[PDB]
């Protein structure tokens, strides 16, 4: 086994669909393009509609393998602090206010994942 | 569609990418130097990326086309989905998760080699079976297949081509000693890399019958004399070498 292509997307969780990204990307080295869908949503399926960034490795025959990483950690920080699209009214709108040791991969790392909240700028209590 | 294209890795660009898919993203795509964002319209962005517009293709129907049966006589190796009208013995294998699809030019080189060296009945290892391709091969020429692969991921895979064929080889986790209790052999088919068949080529010897073949291929052209020179000295009689593309199939008598 050779590698010839190593893919980098990130795709939503549980609905990979054969277009763009997925059907360039792994097209352009022939992979099996629903196959990968179909692998990747069932892999995903119990993540709700997080980001999934996932590594795809494509091989000279065409045959792949692939491996899903945890949310991107600015992706945790949003979701966690309630930060959302759609509902932006005229008039008040609020600010926002474990996922070090979900994205660690030793110890308090989550140094730059509080100032990372603060960078965004959502208030943190403790 | 539509792209958005910025500056960076994914892993620079970190901070950015839920707004990408919250501004209504689909998906993300690192290429060289750049993060492609893929958007079925363009939107008013803070980012400071490029918006183009791409041409919109049906991916599925594009794979599809230029996915063609691999001829290599006297097989042909088909997806689930394709038809053949010819004579060649079809071996149907899913385009998926595990090398040999049947578009190598070594698993071609040895399926040609079973064809010239399998005899009905024979008993035959395939060493590092992945999708199974040889083996099933094999028992489409008559043989009795053993295939091992020390990837357990592979196996169920093998199994399901198997199914998609009408055939049942065993198939099994592991390497060769893992195969030994299985033999002897009377044929060993091996699409690995030169430095494991120097390697391997004494306990080869053991795996075979007195007059059984080792058809050796995943051999670069360069990499040929480590494995002749030590399936000279594991003493093993030459039989023919095949040759496609940068690399070689090697085939041996014990
Ligand atoms: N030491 C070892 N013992 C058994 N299998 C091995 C091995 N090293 C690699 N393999 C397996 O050998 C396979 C090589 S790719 C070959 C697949 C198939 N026989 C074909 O001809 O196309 C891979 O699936 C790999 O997992
Ligand atoms: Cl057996
Ligand atoms: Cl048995």
């Amino acid at each position: 086994k050779k590698v010839v292509a190593v893919v980098k997307l990130q795709l939503p969780a549980g609905k990979a669909t054969p277009a763009p990204p997925v059907g360039p990307a792994l097209g352009q080295h022939g992979a099996n393009i629903m196959e990968f869908v179909k692998a990747f949503n069932a892999a995903t399926a119990n993540m709700g509609d997080a980001i999934v960034p996932v590594e795809i490795t494509i091989y000279a025959d065409r045959s792949f393998t692939f491996v899903t990483k945890t949310p991107p950690a600015s992706y945790l920080i949003r979701k966690a602090a309630g930060l959302e699209k759609g509902a932006h009214k005229p008039g008040r709108e609020k600010v926002g206010r474990e996922i070090a040791k979900q994205k660690m991969p030793l110890e308090a790392a989550a140094r730059m994942i509080a100032g990372s909240a603060r960078s965004m700028g959502v208030e943190v209590v403790g | 569609m539509w792209v958005y294209r910025l500056k960076g890795t994914l892993e620079a660009l970190d901070p950015i990418l839920p707004g990408l898919f919250d501004g209504g993203a689909r998906g993300l795509w690192e290429r060289e130097g750049e993060v492609w964002a893929f958007f079925p319209a363009p939107v008013d962005l803070p980012y400071e990326g490029v918006w183009e517009e791409v041409g919109d293709e049906d991916w599925l129907e594009a794979w599809r086309r230029d996915l063609k049966p691999a001829l290599a006589p006297p097989f042909v190796v088909l997806a689930p989905w394709h038809t053949w009208e010819g004579a060649e013995i079809p071996l149907v294998i899913e385009p998926g998760m595990a090398f040999g699809t049947g578009h190598a030019e070594t698993t071609r080189l040895a399926l040609k080699a079973l064809a010239r060296h399998l005899r009905p009945g024979d008993k035959v290892l395939d060493l590092g079976t992945g999708s199974g391709v040889l083996a099933i091969a094999a028992e489409k020429l008559g043989g009795k297949a053993l295939g091992v692969d020390i990837d357990p991921m592979v196996l169920p895979q093998a199994e399901a081509n198997a199914k998609r064929n009408g055939v049942r080889p065993r198939f099994l986790e592991g390497s060769l000693e893992a195969a030994l209790p299985f033999g002897p052999f009377d044929l060993l088919v091996a699409n690995l890399y030169a430095e494991l068949h120097a390697a391997l080529a004494p306990r080869y010897r053991e795996a075979l019958v007195p007059g059984g073949r080792a058809l050796l291929t995943g051999i670069l052209k360069d990499r040929a004399p480590l494995v002749r020179e030590a399936m000279a000295g594991a003493g093993f009689r030459p039989l023919e070498e095949a040759a496609e593309g940068e690399w070689v199939l090697l085939a041996y008598g014990r």
